[PDB]
């Protein structure tokens, strides 16, 4: 679908005019649920090697949360861009397309006919 | 096979892959195929058992035939438009012509044949490469060639896939011919969203890739290759039949796990496409596919099969793999649902 | 392509050679470069949702630029008819026919 | 869908050099630099207007050209001509190698009987400017309109609306 | 179309049918599947040069010799099954199965 | 018009030249003429069994190489080209890769076929 | 899809021998198609036998379709209501019996007699309302 | 006769093809091929691929179809499968003989064979295209350009063709 969007230079993960939007809070609750999975990717890291799971390699672990999160951190910008992008130029086509796009008209529901189906 | 000889067939059957995914001429798209081709039989001939010959040889001639029928197509679209581009394509019957060209490559219609047949054969690190990282060149090509599909050739050739795929799946008791229906199965959902939408096209290649080296890398590690030999595994390492069964659970779909989503994101595209009842029945038989996934559960961790007296000397040694990247493969592959609108970024 | 590396490092790999009417050896044309040179420039910029129809005419007629099909039957029943005519005895082809 | 307009063959009655081949290239040098104006204004024409029916005018003046550059060396040495051209026509490839004795003695006319002079190597391969008054085509290609481009993205991107709207997820 | 274009159109075909139909020997078989491709290096050949698309007189050398490529690895397998079997037959070459 | 004269005429040359060494010479065959020949014993049945893989090695290390010098015919036309760098430079790569396939097949026993 | 063109063109309920025949060639072709691949997947061991494979199959499938075709616009006749998706049912029910009866079977007839049936409907439920199985890319 | 000689070449292509396709002997399939593979380059001659043309010859009937010999000669089925020794070989053979002689009659009668695509079955002449080539010749150019501008081919088909010779070592290595 944005495959072929004017301006996508190719091989770009995030393209610099995506930094004008609100970066992922450091906090942001995808984010942490992100170093969640670093963290439980550690535990059954010693399981398969039959290690003392929670104290075992607090450096093999460790690791994992970091990479996650940084992972994950470049995702959700890129995540937040395009969705920024597809409401964007969403945004610019139904003002460049007005015909399309009526206006509904305005009644209340004092006006409306809705038909009533009794229980019985 | 020489390791620094067995580097370079890798090296070339990925860049062959990489090859397709990056040429806009349809010639190189060809030399890709072909030359991925050219170096996929000697890792299968790597046991060299009489079986293993017998699966290359299958191999090597239904994926030489579809190349070979692959040309043609291009030809075709050359002679009545005189492009090499990779784009929509202007004859249908060149269209119709690559379709089952590229869908023999990934075998999804009855020639799917091949598939079963080839992974029994060969061994399990072979068939974990054939399975997961020979279907990214065939798709490459039809993501791109999308718009100009036949869309009731294409939903077809998804639905037998799913259909046969699933349907035969109770029927097998070697492993390896059921991660390979497995496969056919999986393959007729990403193609039948292929024609609406190739975003989730895509979510649902990494989704899937994600449990075949999770299974395929666990079973490696099993060291087993039929279900009873699978069985046998809770005496000596209860904890990875634990972790495949989570997986069998989440290859499945079972919601949270992470198998769910692209089956979710399956339905909700074609029924935003007023394509209603197809989706319906792929679901339906998509419990057929659940169904040898808890045979197979049952089997190994949910109860707990007879074992040998000669495992006791697998207690007292370990294994020496290193299993690369299996910790994170599985926890990428079970629980990931949460993370879902990041589909978004392969768009 | 998939991943259009080509465009983001911009080194040429195959596209010099995926038309016609692009730079050939010593300058010399393909068939067709008059044809084909409209119908891209007419659908540059365009898509190919829109480019399929807006630019019909430059294709079907750059198609039968290079297949021929139309002016070939043309012929045919240019042929067909002075077969179907000059075996009657009605009309004679002059000597320039003959030479 | 149309005409193909072609010119009556009234005006296709232009006189026609009667020459051999070897006739042509043993005095192809000394006829290049000396009719050049001509026939660089319909070759111009050729590439220019790009249509044979343009440059029919043209057309004739450079076979013209060619007839009165054919009359005058009959009036002066036409008999170095003669053996010169044979000698060339005896040749398979018509290898001005072989026969260069007689080249010489066709250029010593020449360079007094007209006064011409032999172009140099590389000289007849010049690119040469040819002063016109035909006005340059608008359209050579007869190019229809241009469809207009779909309207490009303007406007600063805004953080999507709700965040990603997609099922239960709120951001 | 031309009437040529269906000769080696049609050849294809009846050349893919032969590739497809069996008997008991993949050693015919390997036959029209190189027969298979010099119809497609003809008729490659026949649009190239008609239409003049010189820079694509490229692809029916690239074509063959990654076609011929395909022989090598063909041939190849011919000799491993007639060394585990001893022959060339297709039936017997059904070891897998199950 | 006379390629393919001169073709034909070769052909009819050879059929006729081998057909009057054929109905002339009043073929007489018997039995034991007819018996093939070998060093004057008697045959016991062969001609029919594999042999082994040196000749089908060479076979195929020949139609590969034999691949590769097709790539390079068009050669004496490449030099004729305006940018000669690219071409000197790709031609020797064809060449040099050449020598690395035979290069390899050397070192890996492979010419040395087996016994 | 000529050869299905032809049932629909046939208004339901009216030139039943034209929607019988339409019925049946559906049922004929469906049958030699199924019949030519389990006489590629399976062997017939002798030739003469694999007429018989085909031929078994074929008259099945033709028997299936040509009582679908009868019952369905016999009843939109008899009944006058050629919208009811009922008219399919029995149909598709009846359909379901010859099958048991080719195959000589109560259980399996009357399996066939439910699903056949219920799809009869089905498919008639969705040539009404303008139900789309293989729809065209919408969005 | 001259008119329609291309067609006369093409003719011989198909009942070539039919000859291979129709399962004979290997060396027999290769001499119907081969026989196709003869009569294929005089087309492409016909229109200028002189170049093309006589590579055929020398790398796939001199090539490809030589080392296929061996094999022949390794498989050695224990009794010749010439034409005579099955009776289906030559069904498929008669058969198909008859229905390229169908639509050539069908495409000499009224030329509007619609087979897949549509065909015409006037001359072969006529597609040719008018024009001189001055001295340099198309076919030649066209492929000498190998080194100019197909370096991207030259090294992926060079590198595939070095990968040829390592698996094919390696599989016939027989462990
Ligand atoms: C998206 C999210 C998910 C995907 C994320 C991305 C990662 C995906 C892969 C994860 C790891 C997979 C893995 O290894 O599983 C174990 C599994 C089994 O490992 P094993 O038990 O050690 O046995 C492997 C061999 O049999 C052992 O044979 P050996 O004893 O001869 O040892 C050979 C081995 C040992 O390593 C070496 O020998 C190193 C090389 C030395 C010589 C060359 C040096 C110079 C060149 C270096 C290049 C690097 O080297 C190799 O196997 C060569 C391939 C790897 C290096 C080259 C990579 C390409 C360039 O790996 C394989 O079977 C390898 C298959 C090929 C690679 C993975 C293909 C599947 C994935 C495709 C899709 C990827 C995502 C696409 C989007
Ligand atoms: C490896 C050795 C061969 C490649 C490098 C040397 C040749 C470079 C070359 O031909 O570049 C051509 C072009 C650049 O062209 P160029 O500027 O060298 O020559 C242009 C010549 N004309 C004007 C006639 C078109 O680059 C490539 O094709 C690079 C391909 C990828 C190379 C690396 C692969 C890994
Ligand atoms: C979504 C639904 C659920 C999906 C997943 C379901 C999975 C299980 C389903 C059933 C599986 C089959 C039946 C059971 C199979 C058991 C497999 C097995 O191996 O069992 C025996 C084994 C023995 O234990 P052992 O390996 O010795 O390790 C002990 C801990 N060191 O046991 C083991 O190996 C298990 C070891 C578990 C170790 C757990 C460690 C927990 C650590 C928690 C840290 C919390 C930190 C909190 C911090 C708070 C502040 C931030
Ligand atoms: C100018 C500056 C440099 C000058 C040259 C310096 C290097 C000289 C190297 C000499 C050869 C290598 C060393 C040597 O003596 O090797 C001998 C050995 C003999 O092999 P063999 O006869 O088979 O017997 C043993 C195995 N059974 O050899 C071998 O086993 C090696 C076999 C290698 C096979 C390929 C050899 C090259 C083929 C031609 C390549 C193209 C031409 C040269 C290109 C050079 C590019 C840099
Ligand atoms: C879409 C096409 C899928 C083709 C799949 C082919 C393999 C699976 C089907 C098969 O082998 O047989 C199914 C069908 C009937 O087989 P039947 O004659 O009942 O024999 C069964 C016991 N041997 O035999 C067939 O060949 C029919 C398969 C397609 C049915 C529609
Ligand atoms: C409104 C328009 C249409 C009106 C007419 C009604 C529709 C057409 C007629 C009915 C078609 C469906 C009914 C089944 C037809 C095929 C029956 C058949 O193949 O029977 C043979 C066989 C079953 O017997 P078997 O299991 O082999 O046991 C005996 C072994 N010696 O078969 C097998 O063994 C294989 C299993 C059965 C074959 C596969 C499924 C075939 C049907 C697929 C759907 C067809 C839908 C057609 C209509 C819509 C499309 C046009």
């Amino acid at each position: 679908m944005m495959s072929g969007r004017p301006g996508r230079v190719p091989l770009q993960f995030l393209p610099n005019e995506a930094r004008s939007l609100p970066p992922p809070k450091l906090t942001d609750p995808r984010l942490v649920y992100m170093g969640f999975l670093g963290y439980c990717s550690g535990l059954i890291d010693n399981a398969i090697r039959r290690r003392p799971v929670v104290s075992a390699g607090l450096h093999r672990q460790l690791l994992y949360v970091t990479s996650f999160v940084f992972f994950g951190y470049y995702l959700l910008k890129r995540q937040d861009y395009m969705y920024a992008l597809r409401d964007h130029d969403m945004f610019a086509y139904v003002k460049s397309h007005p015909e399309d796009f009526p206006e509904k008209d305005k009644k209340t529901y004092g006006e409306i006919l809705e038909e009533f189906h009794p229980v019985r | 096979m020489n390791p620094i000889i067995y580097t370079t067939l890798i090296m070339t059957v990925m860049s062959g892959t990489m090859l397709v995914m990056i040429s806009s001429h349809w010639l190189l798209i060809w030399i890709g195929f072909e030359m991925n081709l050219l170096a996929m039989i000697p890792v299968l001939m790597k046991n060299f058992n009489p079986r293993a010959t017998e699966a290359a040889t299958k191999y090597f001639l239904t994926q030489a035939t579809a190349s070979m029928m692959l040309m043609m197509a291009i030809i075709i679209n050359l002679l009545y438009s005189g492009q090499w581009t990779i784009t929509k394509m202007f004859n249908p019957v060149a269209m119709t012509m690559m379709t089952m060209a590229l869908a023999m490559k990934l075998g999804l219609s009855p020639f799917h044949f091949w598939v079963p047949e080839v992974t029994q054969g060969i061994s399990l690190q072979a068939g974990l490469l054939l399975l997961t990282w020979q279907k990214l060149a065939p798709l490459s090509v039809l993501c791109q060639i999308s718009q100009s599909i036949n869309p009731n050739l294409m939903l077809t050739m998804a639905m037998l896939s799913i259909l046969i795929g699933g349907w035969g799946g109770l029927n097998q008791t070697q492993l390896r011919k059921i991660m390979a229906y497995s496969s056919i199965a999986h393959m007729g959902w990403m193609t039948a969203v292929l024609p609406y939408n190739t975003t989730m096209t895509i979510l649902n290649l990494l989704i899937y890739i994600t449990m075949t080296l999770a299974m395929f890398m666990l079973l490696i590690h099993s060291s087993a290759t039929t279900t009873l030999s699978l069985s046998h595994t809770w005496n000596k390492m209860p904890v990875i039949t634990s972790l495949m069964m989570v997986t069998l659970l989440s290859m499945g779909g079972l919601p949270p796990l992470s198998g769910f989503m692209p089956k979710w994101m399956i339905i909700q595209e074609m029924t935003k496409n007023e394509s209603i009842i197809m989706p319906t029945l792929m679901a339906m038989t998509a419990l057929l596919n659940l169904y040898f996934y808890m045979r197979l559960a049952y089997s190994s961790s949910l109860t707990m099969f007879p074992s040998t007296n000669n495992m006791k000397m697998k207690w007292q040694f370990e294994h020496t793999k290193q299993m690369k990247l299996l910790p994170t493969m599985i926890v990428l592959s079970t629980l990931v649902l949460p993370m879902t609108p990041a589909l978004s970024s392969l768009n | 392509p998939f991943f259009d590396v080509q465009k983001r490092l911009g080194l040429d790999l195959d596209r010099w050679m995926t038309i016609q009417s692009a730079e050939q050896p010593h300058k010399i044309p393909g068939r067709c470069h008059a044809f084909e040179k409209e119908w891209i420039e007419c659908a540059h910029g365009i898509g190919g949702i829109r480019a399929e129809k807006e630019c019909k005419i430059e294709f079907d007629d750059f198609v039968e630029c290079l297949l021929r099909q139309k002016t070939m039957k043309r012929l045919s029943a240019i042929k067909r008819q002075r077969d179907k005519l000059i075996k009657e005895g009605k009309y004679t082809p002059p000597p320039h026919h003959l030479g | 869908p149309g005409i193909v307009e072609l010119p009556t063959l009234e005006d296709l009655k232009v006189q026609e050099v009667k020459v051999s081949s070897s006739v042509l290239k043993a005095a192809a040098h000394h006829y290049g630099a000396q009719c050049d104006k001509p026939n660089k204004e319909f070759m111009l024409c050729r590439w220019e207007e790009k249509d044979p029916r343009r440059c029919l005018e043209e057309g004739k003046l450079v076979n013209q050209c060619a007839l009165d550059f054919f009359r005058q060396i009959k009036r002066h040495c036409a008999e170095p001509f003669t053996e010169y051209w044979t000698c060339i026509d005896y040749s398979g490839l018509q290898l001005f190698r072989h026969c260069r004795k007689q080249q010489a003695k066709f250029d010593e006319c020449v360079l007094d009987k007209l006064g011409w002079v032999r172009p140099d190597l590389g000289e007849l391969s010049k690119v040469t400017k040819v002063k016109t008054d035909r006005p340059l085509p608008e359209n050579p290609y007869h190019s229809r309109a241009r469809p207009e481009p779909n309207p490009e993205a303007e406007g600063d991107l805004k953080p999507a609306k709700h965040g990603s709207r997609l099922f239960f997820w709120t951001m | 179309m031309p009437l040529v274009y269906m000769n080696i159109i049609m050849a294809f075909a009846i050349a893919l049918a032969g590739l497809l139909m069996y008997r008991s020997h993949l050693m015919s078989s390997l036959l029209c599947l190189e027969g298979m491709m010099l119809s497609l290096f003809i008729m490659s050949t026949l649009i190239i040069l008609n239409t003049h698309f010189t820079l694509a007189n490229m692809m029916p050398i690239i074509l063959l010799v990654f076609a011929a490529c395909e022989a090598a690895l063909g041939l190849s397998l011919l000799v491993m099954v007639s060394n585990t079997y001893g022959t060339d037959y297709v039936q017997n070459l059904n070891l897998l199965q199950c | 018009m006379n390629i393919m004269l001169t073709l034909l005429t070769n052909v009819t040359l050879a059929s006729l030249l081998v057909l009057i060494a054929f109905w002339l010479p009043q073929l007489n065959a018997y039995s034991e003429k007819t018996s093939p020949y070998e060093c004057g014993f008697d045959p016991m049945g062969s001609a029919r069994l594999p042999f082994s893989m040196k000749f089908f090695l060479v076979a195929i290390t020949f139609l590969l190489f034999d691949l590769e010098i097709a790539l390079l015919l068009p050669l004496p036309w490449a030099s004729q080209t305006n940018n000669l760098k690219t071409m000197l430079t790709m031609a020797l790569f064809l060449l040099i890769l050449l020598a690395a396939s035979l290069a390899y097949e050397w070192t890996q026993k492979g010419l040395e076929w087996a016994e | 899809k000529t050869l299905l063109h032809k049932y629909s063109d046939i208004p339901e309920g009216t030139e039943c021998h034209r929607k019988a025949y339409a019925s049946t060639s559906i049922g004929g072709a469906t049958g030699l198609i199924v019949s030519a691949y389990s006489i590629a997947l399976k062997p017939p061991a002798s030739f003469l036998e694999g007429v018989a494979r085909t031929g078994r199959y074929t008259f099945t499938s033709a028997a299936i379709g040509a009582i679908f075709g009868l019952t369905s616009c016999i009843s939109a006749q008899v009944r006058e209501k050629p919208d009811d998706p009922l008219n399919y049912f029995i149909g598709g029910c009846a359909g379901g019996l010859t099958l048991g009866a080719r195959t000589r079977s109560y259980g399996i007839g009357a399996a066939a007699c439910a699903y056949m049936g219920l799809t009869a409907a089905l498919v008639k439920m969705g040539q009404l309302e303008g139900w789309q199985v293989f729809a065209e890319p919408k969005v | 006769m001259t008119m329609y000689i291309a067609f006369i070449l093409s003719t011989i292509f198909v009942i070539g093809f039919v000859g291979f396709s129709s399962k004979p002997s290997p060396i027999y399939g290769g001499l119907g091929l081969i026989v196709s593979g003869g009569v294929g380059c005089g087309i492409v001659l016909n229109f200028g691929g002189s170049f093309l043309g006589l590579m055929v010859f020398l790398i796939y009937l001199g090539g490809m179809l030589v080392v296929f010999g061996y094999t022949t000669a390794m498989a050695t089925e224990m009794y010749p499968e010439v034409w005579v020794s099955n009776k289906t070989v030559f069904g498929a053979f008669v058969s198909g003989l008859m229905m390229e002689f169908c639509m050539v009659y069908y495409a000499l009668k009224e030329e509007e064979v619609e087979i897949i695509f549509k065909f015409n079955g006037l001359g072969d002449w006529v597609i040719y295209d008018t024009g001189d080539s001055g001295f340099f010749s198309e076919e030649a150019m066209g492929i000498a350009a190998l080194y100019s501008y197909g370096t991207w081919l030259v090294i992926v088909t060079g590198w595939s063709l070095l990968i040829g010779v390592v698996v094919i070592m390696e599989i016939t290595r027989g462990n």
